[PDB]
């Protein structure tokens, strides 16, 4: 199974409006990671710290993954999420994390300043930790700040399609890359794709590639997209349907229905899943000596 | 005398503390007479446990009961009452309620009637 | 004549002599409800290993033919055995009957919310649940359904039946997935299912009526996603 978690949404602000080229095009690119194969999709989308947050329930997520992406779903048989990558410089007045968060799956941060990336580790509640490698590298990463967030939770993430867009920007994603590779101690590392077009995509083989000749080794490369990159979905996938990873509105089936394998089944309207009676308490005991089932 | 404020804002939490503890009293309670009427005294030591469970919530909350609940229920091992040893009056005291572990819960009642609990005045006291 | 000195610096010495050398009735029953519910619990599990012991002296596979032959033949040793066909509906209605109570399930649906109804499950005991292994680390443990006697800090203890077998079932919290069904009024048309997961929460229910639980590592959760 493959984790491709920071395809971005062509839209940075409110105000603007997505028209449907733009649309087509990350149906076209859906179909492109399906066409070659992967298994997991999280689509991103970027807004500011200085920015007027909307205060609306129903309006916080311009995704739409029921009315577009169900119909794409049928004819792909894949699963996306919805995601935010905040982009936070100065402690400003902005902080309204308690709605932001519950309205999406995934709660990502894109820090530019020195205070901000204590205040991210320290205190807010995030996911995963996204550095600009289109730009430099803040001041420094520290070894022992990076090593205990990890083992707090959240872990670093790498994007290589960035290096796909210009000539100039290679020399300072490889410079941001082993610095993140090295100061991370190759604990926590996920990687991600951020292409904006099928013209940018890559196949499994390509990317462990890539990861070999920038320093990671190519086991714990692998070991990164199947233990790494599914561990992370489910925890912001556990913190924002369900407690904080306590108890969960997702039904547990044999092989079939999961909080990640079955979002379908799950009602995405408030929290609930419908059922039916595959639990009586009158006439079924052992697993093994059932004979109805 | 003060100010007279009368809140039925009730709060959620509150509500799901004394709903865990009326379910805990009301199990214990439905698993001894379930028990208690069939046969001989099999699973005794199990419903005592969800008492003293109760009552530990009751100091993490620091919750209060009406004395009706703490009358039922022992002081030590916390164990229902509502079949006790002996019950015995006038023995040169004024009452005495013996229990299967020793602890007994004697009440006053030799001195004078007429007298009720705080929650049992007649306004002190609304239901609901 | 090395470094590595084998016997000198550890058998030898004063600071590591103490390391080992390198050539080398009814009162005092119910005294504690801990220890008693203990004895109660190993009383069945032995009372259930004697049953299938008397059970293959039968020779009899039907369990309400070996009931009645218990009742006949070994009358103290009915005396401790499990009803699970009494523990049924005395515990079952009264815990479907508290959940509609306390989540406020009623017939309006449409006016649910979920993270409030979350936090009073969090805030509600699961003493007298029906509750089912449905993932584990062992894959034993999976299949099993049963209803609590009493919550531990880090295990976990449920009542099953089989063909003949009613052992008190100890099971493990530390990697394993449980899932419990809510039903609704209605026959066959919409019922609820909720799950919980034992390692995630590993203290007393005396604790949990206290503590608010907070993020975790969660690390060691691959086993949901390798099964
Ligand atoms: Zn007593």
């Amino acid at each position: 199974m493959l984790v491709d978690l920071n395809v971005p949404w062509p839209q940075n602000s409110y105000a603007d409006k997505v028209t449907s080229q733009a649309v087509n095009n990350l149906i076209k690119t859906l179909s492109t990671l399906h066409m070659l194969g992967y298994t997991h999709i999280a689509i991103n989308f970027t807004v500011n710290h200085s920015e007027k947050f909307p205060n609306d329930v129903k309006l916080l997520n311009p995704i739409d993954i029921k009315r577009r992406f169900g119909e794409l779903m049928d004819r792909t048989g894949l699963k996306l999420y919805s995601r935010i990558t905040l982009i936070i410089d100065d402690p400003s007045k902005g902080q309204s994390l308690s709605k932001i968060s519950q309205a999406f799956d995934i709660v990502a941060a894109l820090p530019i300043s020195e205070k901000g990336l204590t205040l991210s580790t320290t205190n807010l509640d995030i996911d995963l930790l996204t550095f600009q490698y289109g730009s430099r590298l803040p001041t420094f990463l520290k070894h022992k700040s990076i090593c205990s967030c990890v083992n707090r939770g959240v872990k670093l993430e790498i994007v290589y399609g960035y290096a796909l867009r210009d000539v100039q920007a290679r020399r300072q994603f490889v410079s941001n890359v082993r610095s993140v590779i090295r100061s991370s101690r190759s604990r926590g590392i996920v990687i991600g794709s951020g292409a904006m077009s099928p013209l940018e995509c890559r196949n499994i083989l390509g990317v462990t590639s890539l990861i070999k000749n920038l320093g990671l080794p190519s086991d714990r490369c692998s070991k990164a997209m199947g233990d790494l990159a599914s561990l992370v979905l489910l925890n912001g996938r556990l913190r924002n349907k369900s407690h904080k990873q306590t108890i969960v509105t997702g039904g547990g089936s044999g092989n079939g229905d999961d909080v990640v394998n079955d979002v379908q089944g799950i009602d995405d309207v408030q929290t609930i899943k419908v059922v039916k009676r595959s639990m009586d308490a009158e006439q079924l005991g052992h697993a093994s000596k059932r004979h109805k089932p | 005398n003060g100010t007279l404020l009368v809140p039925p804002p009730r709060t959620i939490a509150n509500q799901d503390h004394f709903h865990r503890l009326n379910y805990l009293y009301q199990i214990s309670a439905y698993q001894t007479r379930a028990r208690q009427k069939a046969r001989t005294d099999a699973h005794t030591p199990l419903a005592r446990n969800y008492i003293k469970s109760m009552d530990l919530i009751s100091k993490k909350t620091k919750t209060s009961l009406l004395p009706t609940i703490k009358r039922t229920i022992c002081k030590k091992c916390h164990r229902l009452l509502w079949t006790p040893k002996k019950l015995e009056i006038t023995s040169d005291g004024a009452l005495s309620v013996m229990c299967g572990c020793g602890t007994v819960k004697r009440f006053n009642i030799g001195a004078d009637p007429n007298y009720r609990t705080y929650s049992e005045r007649e306004g002190n006291l609304l239901n609901s | 004549m090395d470094r590595t000195q084998t016997f000198i610096k550890d058998c030898l010495f004063t600071k590591c002599l103490e390391d080992p050398e390198k050539p080398f009735d009814y009162q005092r029953i119910n005294k504690n409800s801990k220890i008693a519910l203990r004895e109660y619990i190993n009383n069945c599990k032995k009372n259930t290993k004697k049953c299938l012991k008397l059970a293959y002296e039968n020779k009899i596979t039907d369990k309400e033919d070996l009931l009645h032959y218990i009742e006949e033949k070994h009358p103290t040793i009915y005396e401790s055995l499990p009803q699970y066909v009494d523990f049924v509906p005395m515990y079952k209605e009264l815990w479907i009957n508290y959940i509609k109570e306390l989540l406020n399930i009623t017939k309006n649906l449409k006016t649910f919310n979920g993270s409030l109804a979350l936090l009073k499950l969090s805030m509600a005991d699961y003493n007298g649940a029906l509750l089912r292994v449905t993932k584990s680390k062992n894959k034993t443990l999976i299949g099993l359904q049963g209803i609590v006697i009493w919550d531990s800090q880090k295990f976990f203890i449920m009542i099953v039946k089989g063909n003949i077998i009613d052992e008190i079932k100890c099971i493990p919290k530390k990697g394993t997935v449980f899932q419990f069904e809510i039903p609704i009024s209605d026959d066959d048309d919409s019922a609820l299912r909720y799950s919980i997961l034992g390692d995630r929460f590993k203290y007393r229910s005396v604790d949990r009526a206290g503590r608010k639980f907070k993020s975790r590592r969660c690390d060691d959760m691959l086993y949901y996603i390798q099964n």
